[PDB]
Order: C-alpha cells, then structure tokens, then sequence
C-alpha cells in the first residue's frame, strides 16, 4: 500500500532540493578539497621552516650551554613556573565550516628569571633566551595552522561521504515512485471517461433502437 | 468578489483550480503546512500576485502610499528566506551569513507579526492602513538600516543586541489598537524612528 | 466555560508546530546527518518523540478529564524554551508554562 | 572558543631548555604537574613518553598546541598514531641533531589518504 | 481462513490487496529484499500485524510461555533494526555506536534464524511456541548480554568472536525435530545462556 | 543585418555564461560564507545583481532597441577584465570595452 494521489508534487520539491544539494555539496567539497590541499602544502612548508627555524635555535641554546659551562637548564626548568607567550582559542568559518585558530598573546608578566649570577657568564644565557624569545614565534605560528589542517581533513571525508550518498540516494526512489504514480494515474485517470464515453455510446446507441 | 477553492478532482493541479486561479485577478495564499504554526493565512509570495497594485497606487499613493517600496523589498525578503531555509535544510548548515541572517531574521518578525492572525480578536487582528504602512516602513527601514550597517562592518549578533528594543517594540506593537490620536496613525511609530536611528548608528560603530 | 480553559488551542498550536518541527527535523537530519538540526529541531525532534511516546500512549478502557490533559499537555510542552515560540500569547504562556 | 592557553613541548633537554627560557609552558598550580617534558636519549623509559603524552593529550583538556618530536615521537608511535582530536593540535617537528623526514608525520599521513 | 493476496501489476495498491487487508484483521509481511537471502517470507514488525496477539500471548502465556517480554523487545530491537540500518546507510557506521551494531546483528541472526525456512541439509521440520521461546529468549539475552557488556568496556569483535558456535548451533535447531528430551525446554538451547554469561563475563574483565 | 549587430550572440554568450555563474555563485556565496569565496564570484555576483536590476529591469512605456541593448551588455559587462571573456572577438571587444 502507497499513496496514489497528490505524490509527484510532494517528490518534485524533494527531487529538485536533493538536485540543488548534491551541486552544493560537490561545489563545497571542491572548495574544501583546494583548501585541504592548499594547507596540506603550508603545512609541510611551515613544518620544514619551523623544524629548521627550530634547529638553528636549538644548536644555539646548546651551544651557548656548553660554552657556559654549568646546567642552566635544571635551574631554568625548576625556575620556570608561568608562561609569557600563551594562545587564545577562536572559530574561523573559511570554506563553510568552523576552523580551530590560534592568537598569539604576549603578557608582561613572565620576565627573564634570575638565574644567572656569574657575572660575565649571565650574557650568553641572556642572549640565548633572547633569540629563542623571538624564535619561539615562528614555530607556533607555523604550528598553528594543524589544528585548522586536521579540521579541514576531518570534514573532506564526511563532506566526500554525504556527496557521494546524497546524489546516489535521492533520484531513483522518488523518480521511480512519480513515474510509477502518474503512470497509474493516468490509465486510473483515463479509465473513468472510457467507461462514461462507452456507457453513453451505449445509452445513445440503445436509444436510438426501437 | 470573494471566493474559496479547493481541490477535490485528486490533486493541486486540477483544472478547476486551475481555471479558478486563472480567471481571478488577485492571488491570497494558504498553506495547511504554515497555517499549523499559528500563522494562518500563511501566503506565499512566489504565488501571490495583483494587477490592481498599479491603478491603486495612485489613489493610495496619492493619499500616502508607501507599501511599494517596502512590499517589493518584503517578497524580496521572503523569498530570500524561503531560499535561504530551503537551502540550509537541503545543504546543512555549518555558518552562516549575516547578510542571510539578517534577512531571515527579519521575515520571521515579518511572518511573526505580519502572518500572525487570528479570527476571533481585534487586538492581533485588527490594524489599519496607516499602522500597517508604518509598521511596514519600519521593519523595511530596519532591515535596511541593518543591511547597510552590516555592509559597513559588524556582526550578526552586534546588530540584534545594537538593535535591541526596537525589535521587540516593532514587534510588541501588533497588539495593540487604536485607541489615542486624532486619527488612524499613533505617536509610538513616528517616535521608533528616532529610536531606530541611534541604534542603528550604535549597532554600527 | 466552566469544562475547560481558555488556552488550550494555544498550546495545540504550539504542539503540532512542534511536532512538524520534530518531523522535518528528523526528515532533514535523517538524509545528511547530525548537521542541518538546530537547537530548536533537536528540542522538537525529542519533542515528537516524548509527546508521541507519552501523550499517545494510554490505556483502552481508562478516561481523564481536560484538566488532566490540558496538564499533561503543559507539563510535556516544557521541552522547549519561551525565546523560541510565538504560536501563544505571552500572557496566557507566562502564567502557565 | 577559548578553552584552553597552556603549550606542551615534547623535545630534549636542549629545545626545552630553550623553548622554556623563551617561554612556552610553566607548571599551572591547580594541577600540581609540570607542562613539558624532558626527554633523555638513552635514559629516559619509552614508556614516559607515552605516558606524559597520553596523560597530556588525554587527561588534560587546557592545552592548545602540543609539540612533539619525531624522534622521542617514533617509539610512541602506536600511541600517538591513535589520537587525531585537534584538542591539543599535535604538530611533529625535527628534533634535534637528527634530520628531517616528512614520513614521520602522522597527520600527514592521514591527511595524505583521501586529499 | 489463510488466504495470501498478490498485485495485478506489481504494486499493491490495487483494491484486491487493500480490501482483503483492510477487510482482514491479522497482516502477514514480506520483503522482496529479504526473500533474496532465502528468507521468504521475512518479517518481524514492519509489515505485519496481529490484533489476537496480545490475547493469545496472554493465554499461551499464562502457564508454559514467556513470549511477551521477548516478543515485545524483539520487536522494539526489530523496529529499531530499521532505522539502524537505515542510518548505517544513508549517513554510515562512524556515527553509529556498538549497541547499534549489536542489535543489528541480533536482528540479523534474529531474522535468518526465524525469517529462513529453507535449509541447507533437509527440509525445515515443525517446531511449537516452547521450542522458539528458547531462541528468542538466547537471543535477548544474548543481545542484553552484549549490550550490557559493552558498557562496562568490551569490544565488539571480541563478543562477536566470543559468541563463535551459538550462531551456528542455532540455525541448525530448526533443522532437527522437537522432543530430543522435553517439550518446553530444550537441552541445547540451555548451554547458550551458560556459554553467554561465560563469554559476557570473560569479556567484561 | 542592418538592424542588429554581429556581436548579439558573442555579448548574449558572455551575458549568459556571467549570469549562470552568478546564479551559481549566489547560492554558492552562502554557503561557502563572505570569506571563502571565489575572487571571480565575487564580481559574477555583482554582475548578476547589476545585470538583473539593469538590463532585465525596465519600464512599462520604455523603448528599447537592439544597439541600446547591445549598448547595456558592453555596459554591464565592462566590470570584468577581458581575461574573463572569450566569447567575443578582439576587435569588438577592444573597441566596445
């Protein structure tokens, strides 16, 4: 048992809104697949930069530690007990969908520690902590931009999936039922004037005989 | 002449309405899907249509017309909105303009205050010409206001909460009737203007 | 007067918007996913679902006054805040919720 | 939305001598824990490494962007392959007197598979 | 009186199936899809109904039978096979939890056990309400089991490679004929409950 | 030939093909939100609105003519650049721009 009547009108709206959503769809998939491949190279190019921005720095902290002579990275890691560069969490809609981004925010409240105390040998810990200061910028914001890249390459899949299964679940179901419906509709439609026209060809046809 | 049809051939696309709707000269929609969220008679603007719209806007404008720039920009609204709820449910939304949402926000005020009806009160059912001309005005005025403040750089929630009370009294004054003055209009839609300049000059900056 | 209240219609309105919300909620969210539902479609597609499951369901032989019903039917209405309603007036919906 | 300011580093004593000196992460005071970890080559267990990276990835929701070496990150492999939230990012990066490889990435691998 | 009704065309929509199924007062389904499988005629909840159901539960049940409660869950976890395998497919298997996937297989084995009639050895012997009361009470408790297992932590492979011979020990029941040591109660239908507690336990801890 | 011009069909080729991709890029420039559009959207969209409310959009007593028509697509077709347009030829493009 299916409904008959009054079918096709209520199919065409869902037949034309599934026609207007899978061109949608591949359009924001496209949009989302240039994007995904867009950051898949900034995200190889900023991870090399920001892995050799943070190998030069790492060769120059080292190298300012062994040439003070002295563990300066157990007093400054037990001397350590607040951040200075921190990040604020906010959504980005880029290509229809909410990005994860991070803003850099610099607070005067974490300053340089006093840690080195021997006299002349305080300037190359002074200065290493000043070039990783303003090199620590570079890494997280070349960082910053995975967590928008595993957000694009999240929503490529469900955006692949839904493109692919709502252009292949919608026409046939609601193509089939119209033509199904108006093709019995038409002989039930047409059938009710052959038996009048006949009726009436009969009437008149034994009306006209004595 | 005022006649009702109704299909009972098997279908919406029967020749008595077809006939019915094609000898008439003025169009007024009704749907049973809209008319079950309290909004009876819920028209469609896609379907709605009037031919007299020309030779009475001269006697209606020349007394004091202003439903034709606010009713083209009002189906305009609507249709825009019925293709942006047609289009957020068909494709899924994920964001959304404020452009969009401005004006959906403003035809759900429009089909709210203006699709809202009833048949046994005359508080919410009764509103002359000039109220309405005037109500019309303001939310086409607002929703203009807010388009070119929205152009000029804000967001979608900076203008609601910029607009404030002008929407809930533009909206909160469907209730009332005539009742003060010396004639149809009130003093409480000339003075939203005012109201609705500095909140539109507030929501902007 | 007398045999029941002056809102009930007000709230049938309001139910049956709700229940065509929960339905095309559900008809929306069933094709694509968990993505084109709003807050208010997810309030009204559990709406359809407890009013279905609560108010249709009932014995064959039991009977209940329009007090009862119109209580039932108020109590099962506060599924949904009243920032998102406009089939009833704000005065008979204030007083009774 | 803002639910979370705190950076973890995962590298050598070196970059997180260094990244601390400039300032990434601190100890927070309502955990009663460190914000980083230090990593020994040939002293420290490969199951600290997996701990403290479980424990930071999965145990505490505050951090923003974690860092994490590819070569401290190539034993715990299994168990940072298993993670892919954005809630902390994982950014794999070279680590220090090793060379870089792109193969070692793990987002990269899964954002590789269905471009 | 029995009597099975077919289309005039395909569809049933015809005025032979619809009088005879609105004239009638019990409703037996089947799936064209299900027929496929050799499952003809397949169907549980979806395209059947009985009005003497509840009065002849109520009756077999008062003494010997525990159908209703098995009945009742088998065709809510019938009912809800629907929608998960709709789901599963339209939307997929990522957004679908475990007990999704155990009561679709417990509706799959539910219905191959109870929806297939032919067999692969022999043809089907008879089986009364006591023999298939077993298997469906194997089979809610094997799908309460598992349901309840997976809350505690527990995989799905596991308890799906810890049920093992009792899908296929459970097929083959109906191939045998009944009274192999009681009329109510079957010998082997009493070491699927004990080899389910051992599974659901083993697999809890 | 005396009446109308060569490039009818080239200009209504162009005008066609920047009102199909506005139309597309109207429903597209929802969807993909103000800033994640194409740059080619952008004045597409605006070339829809401009042409719709400038060449679609006329009187009731107003006259027109196959040069004024022509006239107006070169007029609202002018906001693109001509490496957006290769259905018209050089010469006639270069000499109407």
């Amino acid at each position: 048992v299916f409904p008959t009547r009054m079918t096709l009108g209520l199919m065409k709206t869902k037949l034309k809104g599934a026609n207007q959503g899978y061109s949608l769809l591949k359009r924001k998939s496209e949009a989302l697949t240039k994007r995904f491949r867009d950051i898949t190279k900034r995200i190889d190019d900023a991870k090399q930069k920001m892995g050799r921005v943070m190998q030069t720095a790492a060769f120059s902290l080292a190298e300012v530690s062994y040439a003070t002579g002295e563990n300066i990275g157990y007093q400054v890691q037990e001397s350590v007990s607040t951040a200075r560069f921190k990040v604020r969490a906010r959504q980005e809609n880029v290509s229809g969908v909410y990005l994860s981004q991070f803003e850099s925010y610099i607070d005067p409240e974490i300053n340089d520690f006093r840690l080195t105390g021997l006299g002349r040998g305080g300037q190359q810990v002074q200065r290493a902590k000043e070039i990783y200061s303003r090199a620590v910028e570079t890494l997280v914001e070349l960082a910053s931009l995975q967590t928008a890249f595993i957000i694009l390459d999240e929503v490529i899949k469900v955006t692949n999936r839904r493109v692919n299964a709502i252009e292949h679940v919608i026409i046939p179901r609601t193509e089939n039922t119209i033509a199904y419906i108006n093709s019995e509709l038409d002989e039930l439609d047409r059938e009710e004037f052959y038996r009048l026209k006949k009726v009436q060809e009969k009437k008149q046809n034994e009306t006209a005989k004595l | 002449i005022v006649a009702a049809v109704s299909p009972a051939g098997g279908d919406f696309s029967d020749p008595v309405t077809t006939a019915t709707l094609g000898i008439t000269q003025v169009f007024w929609g009704l749907d049973k899907k809209l008319a079950q969220r309290k909004h009876f008679p819920s028209i469609n603007t896609s379907v709605s249509y009037s031919k007299y719209t020309n030779v009475l806007n001269k006697f209606y404008d020349s007394n004091y017309p202003e439903f034709p720039v606010l009713r083209d920009r009002m189906k305009e609204i609507l249709s825009n909105a019925e293709e942006l709820e047609q289009v957020v449910q068909l494709v899924g939304k994920s964001a959304l303009s404020d452009s969009d949402k401005i004006t959906l926000d403003v035809a759900t005020l429009i089909k709210e205050d203006f699709l809202q009806q009833n048949g046994y009160s005359t508080y919410d059912a009764f509103c002359p010409i000039w109220k309405t001309f005037d109500m019309m005005r303001a939310f086409i005025s607002y929703h203009d206001e807010a388009q070119k403040a929205v152009a000029n750089g804000a967001n979608w929630s900076k203008l609601a909460d910029s607009t404030g009370d002008v929407k809930h009294a533009v909206s909160s004054s469907k209730f009332f009737e005539p009742s003060r003055g010396e004639k149809e209009v009130h003093g409480e839609f000339e003075k939203l203007l005012s109201t609705m300049q500095e909140r539109f000059a507030e929501s902007t900056d | 007067e007398g045999m029941t209240r002056k809102d009930h219609g007000d709230v049938s309105n309001q139910l049956y918007a709700k229940y065509a919300i929960g339905k095309d909620a559900a008809a929306m969210k069933a094709v694509v996913g968990e993505e084109a539902l709003s807050i208010e479609d997810k309030l009204s597609l559990e709406f359809l679902e407890k009013f279905e499951k609560t108010f249709i369901t009932q014995g064959a032989y039991e009977d209940r006054t329009v007090f009862e019903s119109l209580d039932q039917a108020w109590s099962l209405l506060r599924i949904y805040p009243k920032e998102m309603l406009n089939r009833i007036s704000p005065k008979i919906l204030d007083e009774f919720y | 939305a803002e639910k979370r300011t705190l950076i973890a580093v995962i590298a050598d004593e070196d970059t997180t001598t260094g990244l601390l000196l400039a300032g990434i992460g601190q100890i927070t005071p309502e955990t009663q824990e460190k914000n980083f970890f230090v990593y020994q080559e040939g002293k420290t267990t490969k199951e600290e490494i997996t701990d403290k990276f479980n424990h930071f990835t999965e145990e505490r929701d505050d951090i923003a962007i974690l860092l994490i070496n590819q070569h401290i990150a190539e034993n715990i492999r299994a168990r940072v392959d298993s993670f892919t939230n954005a809630f902390p990012a994982i950014l794999e990066i070279p680590s220090k007197d090793h060379p870089y490889d792109p193969e070692k990435d793990s987002v990269l691998k899964r954002v590789r598979k269905l471009f």
